[PDB]
């Protein structure tokens, strides 16, 4: 039969600072073994000061860029050019996904940008469009391999002080930008040894007040 | 109805100067349900160490088989077997278990007594060999292992600083699976002195 | 036909000797001398090269036999006792040792692998 | 990636060092290169467990073979044990290798497949970079290759497989069998996939993590007095 | 949701510093029967867009004739369609790419695989696929079936990575093609000797050759080749 | 699971 | 693990923070309480997403009510515009194990339980573990009607602390709600890793752990 | 499994339905009423699939509550059952049948005569001395054959379906959690507090 | 694609070399004429590692034949292929073409398809790219053609079946078994395609 | 078995005249080869029943073309069968020949397989029996033949179709267009087997 | 289904066990004894598949007999659920295997310790303080984790299973007709009437 | 069945 | 996939 | 696959 589904595998990372977040995402498209890019982005400007990727099969996840995209300029005209939110985005992608629910789109979703407080802001959603904020998110093929790695290092999980022997947790504390893109490159440096599907390179978008700012590092091409 | 994820459980091995690590959880489950959180995943015949993950009616199997054949070894040969030799028994016996194989996923952690020299080696359920130089994963969030070893391990860690590490592996690897955690073990082996560690950790 | 020798050819004796073992040293008396000397740093294990006739290349036949790598076997009496003896030996370091241990068996329990193909010719049917 | 390459006074066959579970790399310097004799060897692909077990059999009949019969071992001979072994299992065991050595016919290049047919060739690709590889032999091979130029055919067609396939990885492994010469098996030939430095140490502070229990293992045997 | 019927194999391009290159054979197989010898899968649009197409025959001759009603309908009411207005490579792929999407998404898909080569207005290099899915991606080196596994592998050791697109003349680029072509007819079983090729230079246009042979084959090692392991004879 | 070029 | 469980002090509802897609753990910090109104709650057992979407509609259906009828909307019709609506979906594949909790000067104290299947059934205490539902708690021996509210907030929070513990799906946080006359109160989120530990030390309860 | 059981005596119809509502192994409550007030003086019981049991009766509930405002008449149970299994027959041949079986006990006040009808989901419908639905009706019938009488009384009525509930518990190996008996007659519908 | 054909001074044996995975071309240089006696080849159809263990197999059966009883016939030979063919039906996929020179007998070729049945043919034809050849042979061929007749009617034959069928291509081996002796032949695309 | 073949004066339209279900033959006498037009004829394979149902269509659609817009093209003709065949592809099993003769382009043939692609051929083949001859085919058809060679090549090609091809038998019917207009040739076993 | 739960106090053993044997929806008796005595001082109680449960108890019961006639000593717990666990892990990888869960409640005379040892049919051992088999065995288990501990008295384990039993009763689906109960002790076992 | 050269 | 206590 | 003219 014509199976309609297809998984480009890669992964994304999403990252909320305190007043900054990142979403990044490796550069590699594959198709069962065979690698179809090194370089085809993932990781979106949608305007707003907001980031998108749809991670999975990369049809879905294109064309629910677009549709997001096109939601975010009939914001503008029906809505005197208010800036939308990152909540309000959030809950748009929702009714996106959830439109498609027994049609789903095969992707994990993640939204980066700052809250109406200024704060940095990351969102999650599975394929039928359930939606939560999250200071961490790793999606896609590698997800499992990094998530636990974000979990000790972002939020301080199993870390407690030395001399209390598991009394007191280690403090939790907002990191630096420089500080969380060495943690992104490290979680994507470490995914491209052990899984076949990630590699080749790591696009990083940084949100902050300022603006959309862009950063690339090379991974490993075997 | 997948055997080697009805019980779950985790197993995890590393290498640092002069001395080796393994840590496994305690947890024995039938699916959703937890059981028993005793359930040790870790056995030594002398100073060669096996944790074994997978269907735990084979675990205690493969445990009771090689308990008995490294008895029969050091009765013939004079001397408690070493790591290398059985990292090789295990394959053989799992092996000729080829199309009926044990549900196991068995890792050989121990220092060679002559030379000195850590050792540590995985193994899938038919018996093919892993030999890395750094770290070996085994069980239900392998996955999860995987991610947390390649980023936390560097070579050459003192026996202090190497149980930080494996320990930090297994505990935020194991939140991240339903089937394993209620509790976990560590080994910091050193030529001459075992020490045992049980860890702190979320019973949920 | 069926081999029906199924009972022992090898019994005791009223005296309490095995008579067919007792034999089977009388002809090992009657062999060419081999001798086998330990030093502390080797092995050394030698015998005559009695050629049966001088037509005959005595080069062919091999009294000292290659076990394993780090292992030979000479002998005295029946050479085709032996031959058959070294077919099997370096068979059972494999079968017994080398397929299970993944290295070749040490000395002192090839020896008992051999010993015990000669101790069942003592007592099988 | 398995390659065999013939040349001029011998045979080279090179693989990658990559084994995987699922989409997981599971050895990122496994060893794909096996002796089945000092002077004959073959690269192995498909079940991990099966090409180790194949060749270490055949390898221990072949050196029983070679004492009783006094001669150094043939690769017809191993070809011939191998096939007939794994036709016996109708594909079950799934071992795919490329069988090289020299003997005293001459230097041979096979590739023998899990249901037991083999084929002869100068150049022979096998796993799942073997059409990767492949494409590099059939652009650049020819007759009457030199050792240094069969070397270098070899490890670019592994090459080919490491960076164009996702199921090969990591680096090369070569062995060279020349005629009235050693066998030489360079382990880790090239090393293209180095990791480079992390941008941070994880190396955590002493009393991090939360301990319940400390024990004393007793390794030792029953003590005397 | 169907079978495809009457098929074509590989296509295969990659880009070079003035522009890009794309072949095709011209079989169109029908199972293992190699019934068609005399079938064009490269169309052209205008005079800077060639498109490549895999797959299905009939879904192939749909898509040609979408292309052909394309330009037609942008020359509607279209002083500037010879100019400032005529189709982009762009323009034309993304419309593909809709159609072949919004066909999959009602579960009759068009069973291909398509490469868009171009130029662009600006002089810049064009080179996008997309498939029966609306799979899209981009590379200095496209193909589609077993060109995937066989060629890329071969036009990617000439352009790694886009800092080797400028370093890349055509006579090179060409080269490299035309080899991968020869290696496709010894390794794929739903291959012809016969191709066409296609260069879209930003100088000097688009240039199409047809009735393109692969030569220079090495088959005289065949003759030393007796049995599968011991025959002597 | 089995480990698998 | 979602309870709602009523007593003379109004209506305790306590759930679980986890969300697990087979046996990866996605997430330790879910909010399965959904706040519809100041006086409407509604617990979520399930499919994520379609809990999330239609008790999410609810809300503004309810909404829409108020303003029409310019009255709050009763628990009973609030659980029906639910009801009703998911069965026009039955056989669909909707996943929804649901509890409508609320306080209305005409009903009182009134708990709902929705099921994806189209089943609507009103009860005094209603409870989700692993995949099956029941019309007891997970413990039950310790309710008794005449409870103290903060006697009562403790039983709802052992109660999902003890499936937590044995169900591998279960885990993460409790979050802890108290509906009265006058609306819902938040009584915080409790992280099951740092309260076992209390409970246990506290209670002298599970002994066959250890530590 | 569900109990509902209907005996027709001299002059009323008394309907026994079990408490229970289970899925699977799970117990939803102990204390569900499987009866709607069709009208004054009819009721029905309703066992079946999950949602279609209330819809399929709280939607017949409706109908016979228009006609009743609409006329200022009372429906006879003869009529209603009509209604009812024509409504359950044009549902077997639609996109998603209901998966409901009912009885309706009525008292027909023209005629002075109690009516007891079993309807299954496909629409099959007659009028017995007394019925049921489901693993129950085959004990209970072969129990009520030998024991029911047509000039029995309501308190006879009760005695025999309280040895029918008795002997169900033992023999049936589900915990159906006891039955609620509700009694239709001249005076309208009752709920017998004890049993 | 295989053939053989029995001409007035012997027979010729004529294949491709194309052995394939689904649509890739494992190896493009097979030889699928192999020898199980000195004088009696064979032609591989099927599956590459049954016809090789056959063809193993009736190789060991002749050589043992031979140092008993002397030279085997042809017909000795295919009764050997068919004995293997035929009992082992349910788990071979085979099709094989046996030719053989005697002196006293001259030229034989016998046909052994799937079910091990054995057919003695002037000529033969088998694989997946006979087919397309049929009609084109069955016109063409005559008894009692001279070796370059023969040589011309395999070339051209193989030449079509290459050219239509996916699975049938590469050069055309053929093996010459006269009294004279035995002759390798190939001929290379450059050769048979422009034919 | 089909073919049509464009010689120097026309078209030729070949087919052989057994239908069958199973392996039994319902029809020894089937016309294969239809009128669409005066001069637009077409040779049908595959499914009877579709294969009727097409050509009546395009008889009908060209019908109505001849009434507004004058005599349609060969190319004309193939385009409306591509178009049913190709919109139906999910629903239709046809292979069908559409062969043709104007004044303007001479003698034209179009084929379309079950995908429903169009391929413009000097002469075309279709049908089970067409496998056995590509090879002859191939080999033996010339550009601007007379019609007496084009005669010879389809009752040579169709004879060999009709020897191999279970589903292929009974006569073999042929319909000639040329300028002089349209002539019908029928050969017979007894003729056509001893070629 | 069957509840099968064992409690080891401070210094007994207590099984309960469901009275009911149920084949689909038919109860075959409502007194049975799901317990074999392997020895004077060790107990197991079994549930599972029909036929097996027994076969597979009265199987052990006859070997741990004939050990104890033997050798004129008792096994200890650790040492029979060592063998019964080694028993079933045969069964699992054997052509029909032992589908039955056991529980083995022992008095070990020798360290003066009740000991409890819950075993699946695959051959899953594990010693615990309280273990159960089936639908009732998460319910129960979570209802000990409140209220066990390791200094109990016989008494206050009894008034925990009575506890256990009776929300049991409530919460189950089925009806398992109560439960039997058996404590093991240093004077041996016994059988609680009362319950 | 059905009617099929 | 997607999530679901 | 198995390789198979
Ligand atoms: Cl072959
Ligand atoms: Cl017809
Ligand atoms: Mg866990
Ligand atoms: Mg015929």
């Amino acid at each position: 039969q014509f199976n309609p589904y297809g998984d480009n595998g890669g992964t994304i990372l999403g990252i909320a600072g305190e007043d900054f977040a990142v979403l990044a995402g490796d550069t590699r498209n594959i198709t069962d073994y065979s690698i179809n890019s090194r370089y085809e982005p993932k990781v979106f400007d949608c305007g707003d000061n907001i980031v998108m990727s749809a991670n999975g099969f990369a049809a879905d996840g294109d064309a629910l860029v677009k549709r997001f995209k096109n939601s975010v300029k009939w914001y503008h005209f029906d809505h005197n050019d208010k800036k939308l939110s990152i909540n309000s985005a959030a809950r748009n992608i929702q009714h996106l996904l959830y439109g498609k629910r027994f049609f789903p789109y095969y992707v994990h979703t993640i939204i980066a940008g700052l809250d109406e407080d200024g704060k940095g802001a990351v969102y999650s959603f599975d394929p039928v469009g359930s939606y939560e904020r999250e200071q961490c998110r790793a999606g896609g093929a590698a997800a499992s391999l990094i998530m636990p790695f974000l979990d000790n290092q972002v939020n301080f999980k199993n870390q407690y002080e030395p001399g209390t022997n598991g009394k007191v947790k280690k403090p939790l504390k907002y990191l630096s930008v420089e500080e969380v893109i060495k943690l992104v490159r490290d979680s994507f440096t470490s995914a491209t040894e052990r899984h076949i599907q990630v590699g080749d390179g790591l696009e990083i978008l940084i949100v902050t007040k300022d603006g959309v700012r862009k950063e690339f590092y090379e991974l490993k091409r075997d | 109805s997948d055997p080697s994820s009805i019980n779950g459980g985790i197993v995890v091995a590393m290498t640092g100067k002069d001395c080796v690590a393994i840590a496994c959880d305690l947890r024995l489950g039938s699916q959703s349900l937890g059981v028993s959180n005793k359930f040790e995943k870790i056995f030594h015949y002398g100073h060669v160490f096996l944790g074994i993950t997978g269907l735990a009616t084979d675990v205690t199997t493969l445990n009771e088989m090689f308990r008995y054949k490294t008895n029969l070894y050091k009765l013939k040969e004079e001397r408690a077997i070493e790591p290398e030799t059985f990292t090789q028994l295990v394959s053989s016996s799992l092996y000729e278990r080829r199309f009926g194989p044990y549900f196991v996923g068995p890792v050989v952690a121990g220092i060679n007594s002559k030379s000195g020299k850590p050792f540590i080696a995985g193994f899938d359920l038919i018996g093919c060999i892993d030999e890395a130089k750094d770290f070996i994963v085994s069980g239900t969030a392998s996955d999860q292992l995987f991610g947390m070893c390649e980023s936390l391990y560097e070579p050459n860690l003192e026996p202090e600083d190497l149980f930080e590490t494996i320990s930090q592996a297994l505990l935020n690897a194991a939140d991240r699976d339903a089937l394993s955690g209620w509790g976990a073990v560590v080994y910091i082996i050193k030529k001459d002195e075992v020490v045992k560690r049980y860890l702190k950790m979320r019973q949920d | 036909m069926t081999d029906r020798y199924s009972f022992s050819l090898t019994t005791f004796s009223p005296s309490g000797k095995l008579g067919q073992i007792d034999y089977a040293l009388t002809a090992v008396k009657q062999g060419v001398t081999s001798l086998g000397i330990k030093a502390t740093n080797g092995v050394v294990i030698a015998t005559e090269k009695k050629s049966s006739s001088p037509l005959a290349m005595s080069e062919t036949l091999s009294k000292v036999s290659l076990l394993t790598p780090d292992i030979g076997a000479v002998y005295s009496g029946m050479g085709p006792d032996y031959r058959v003896l070294v077919d099997k030996s370096r068979k059972v370091a494999h079968t017994s040792y080398k397929r299970i241990y993944g290295e070749y068996p040490p000395t002192k329990l090839l020896v008992s692998e051999v010993a015990k193909i000669m101790q069942e010719a003592t007592q099988s049917g | 990636t398995i390659v065999g390459v013939k040349f001029n006074n011998g045979v080279v066959i090179a693989a990658d060092t990559r084994s995987t579970q699922g989409p997981i790399v599971a050895d990122k310097n496994c060893a794909k290169l096996h002796r089945i004799s000092p002077k004959i060897w073959c690269a192995g692909a498909g079940t991990a467990a099966d090409t180790e077990a194949v060749t270490q059999l055949i390898g221990s009949n072949i050196e029983l073979h070679s004492l009783y019969t006094s001669r150094e071992p043939r690769v017809v001979s191993a070809l011939q044990m191998l096939k007939q072994h794994l036709f016996k299992y109708q594909g079950h065991i799934g071992a795919y290798l490329i069988v090289a050595g020299v003997d005293p016919t001459g230097s041979h290049l096979f590739s023998i497949h899990a249901h037991g047919s083999t084929d002869v060739g100068y150049y022979l690709s096998l796993g799942s970079g073997s059409l990767a590889a492949m494409a590099v032999l059939e652009s650049h091979w020819k007759q009457d290759l030199t050792k240094e130029e069969a070397i270098k055919l070899a490890s670019d067609a592994i090459q080919a497989g490491i960076w164009n396939d996702l199921g090969s990885g990591s680096n090369v492994d070569v062995c060279v069998m020349e005629i009235g010469k050693d066998a030489e098996y360079l382990r880790n030939y090239l090393t293209p996939n180095v990791r480079e430095e992390k941008q941070k140490s994880y190396k955590f502070p002493r009393g991090t993590t939360a301990v319940l229990k400390e024990s004393i293992v007793n390794i030792c045997d029953i003590q005397e007095e | 949701t169907q079978q495809p019927i009457v098929t074509g194999t590989s296509v295969i391009s990659m880009k070079y510093d003035n522009g890009v290159i794309i072949a095709a054979d011209n079989l169109g197989s029908y199972g293992s029967l190699l019934r068609f010898n005399g079938v064009e899968r490269l169309i052209p649009v205008g005079d800077n867009t060639v498109v490549g197409i895999s797959g299905d025959i009939s879904d192939m001759q749909h898509i040609e004739r979408l292309l052909k009603d394309l330009v037609t309908e942008n020359a509607y009411d279209n002083p500037l369609a010879d100019a400032e207005e005529a189709l982009e490579p762009s323009y034309i792929f993304e419309y593909l790419a809709t159609v072949m999407y919004q066909r999959r998404s009602k579960m009759n898909p068009l069973w291909n695989a398509i490469i868009v080569a171009g130029v662009q207005s600006n002089g810049d290099q064009f080179l996008r696929y997309v498939n029966l899915l609306g799979v899209t991606y981009s590379s200095p080196t496209l193909a589609t079936g077993f060109g995937a596994h066989m060629a890329n592998p071969l036009l990617r050791k000439v352009v790694d990575r886009e800092s080797d697109i400028p370093k890349t003349t055509v006579q090179v680029a060409e080269e490299a093609i035309v080899n991968a072509m020869r290696v496709l007819y010894y390794r794929d079983a739903r291959s012809s000797r016969n191709f066409s090729l296609a260069i879209i230079d930003k100088n000097t246009g688009l240039t199409f050759k047809k009735n393109l042979q692969v030569e220079n084959m090495k088959w005289d090692f065949a003759k030393d080749i007796k049995g599968y392991g011991t025959q002597k004879i | 699971x089995f480990l698998f070029x | 693990t979602t309870l709602a469980f009523r007593f003379q002090g109004g209506i305790i509802v306590a759930v679980d923070s986890r969300a697990t897609a087979g046996n990866w753990v996605a997430s330790q910090t879910v909010k399965k309480v959904i706040e519809i109104n100041p006086f409407l709650l509604g617990t979520m057992a399930g499919g994520a997403a379609d809990c999330q979407f239609w008790e999410t509609w609810l809300g503004s259906q309810c909404r829409l009510h108020e303003l029409r009828e310019k009255e709050r909307i009763s628990v009973a019709a609030a659980s029906k515009i639910l009801s009703n609506l998911v069965y026009q979906y039955k056989g669909a594949g909707l996943s929804m194990g649901t509890m409508i909790c609320g306080y209305t000067r005409k009903e009182g104290p009134t708990i709902y339980y929705v099921d994806s299947d189209g089943t609507r059934l009103k009860g005094d205490i209603f409870c989700v573990v692993s995949g099956q539902t029941f019309a007891y708690g997970v413990l039950d021996s310790n309710y008794k009607w005449d409870l103290s509210v903060e006697d009562a907030l403790y039983l709802g929070k052992r109660s999902i602390l003890a499936a937590a513990h044995r169900d591998a799906y279960s885990g993460g946080s409790v979050n802890l709600y108290h509906v009265t006359e006058d609306g819902w109160i938040y009584h915080g989120n409790h992280d099951v890793g740092e309260l076992f530990w209390k409970v246990k030390e506290e209670e002298g309860s599970f002994n066959n752990v250890i530590g | 499994m569900d109990i509902i059981l209907g005996i027709r005596v001299q002059d009323s119809v008394i309907l026994a339905s079990s408490k229970a509502v289970t899925r699977g192994i799970s117990v939803l409550k102990d204390s569900d009423d499987k009866t709607r007030q069709l009208s004054p003086h009819t009721l029905m019981s309703f066992a079946g699939e999950a949602g279609d049991t209330v819809q399929f009766a709280e939607y017949i509930q409706a109908n016979i509550q228009l006609y009743s405002i609409r006329e200022d008449y009372e429906l006879s149970p003869q009529a209603v059952s009509s209604f009812v299994r024509q409504e359950l027959a044009k549902s077997i041949r639609s996109r998603r049948p209901y998966q409901v079986n009912v009885l309706i006990g009525g008292y027909d006040k023209k005629k002075n005569k109690p009516e007891l009808y079993q309807i299954d989901y496909l629409g099959t419908k007659v009028e017995l001395p007394y019925g049921a639905h489901g693993y129950s009706g085959f004990y209970t019938f072969s129990l009520l054959d030998h024991h029911y009488r047509p000039d029995m009384t309501t308190e006879e009525g009760l005695d025999l379906l309280k040895l029918c509930v008795q002997e169900l518990e033992k023999r049936m190996p589900m915990d159906f959690k006891g039955v609620i008996v509700k009694i239709v007659d001249k005076d309208g519908i009752r709920q017998v507090d004890d049993f | 694609s295989i053939m053989a054909v029995t001409f007035k001074d012997g027979v010729i044996l004529g294949a491709d070399s194309r052995t394939t995975t689904g649509a890739y071309i494992a190896n493009r240089v097979t030889d699928k004429l192999t020898r199980v006696h000195d004088k009696i080849w064979c032609c591989r159809s099927g599956s590459a590692a049954d016809t090789q263990a056959i063809a193993d197999i009736v190789q060991y059966h002749l050589e043992l034949y031979t140092s008993q009883y002397g030279t085997p016939s042809t017909e000795t030979a295919a009764s050997v292929f068919k004995e293997l063919c035929y009992e082992n039906k349910d788990n071979l996929t085979a099709g094989i073409i046996v030719a053989g020179y005697d002196d006293k007998n001259k030229g034989e070729v016998y046909t052994i398809p799937l079910g091990g049945s054995v057919h003695k043919l002037p000529y033969a034809i088998a694989g997946s790219g006979s087919t397309f050849i049929y009609g084109y042979c069955d016109k063409n061929f005559r008894e009692n053609m001279s070796k370059e007749e023969t040589v011309d009617f395999i070339k051209h034959s193989l030449s079509q079946a290459i050219k239509w069928d996916g699975s049938s291509g590469g050069v055309i081996r053929m093996v010459v078994l006269t009294a004279a002796g035995v002759e390798r032949l190939i001929f290379y695309p450059d050769e048979y395609e422009q034919l």
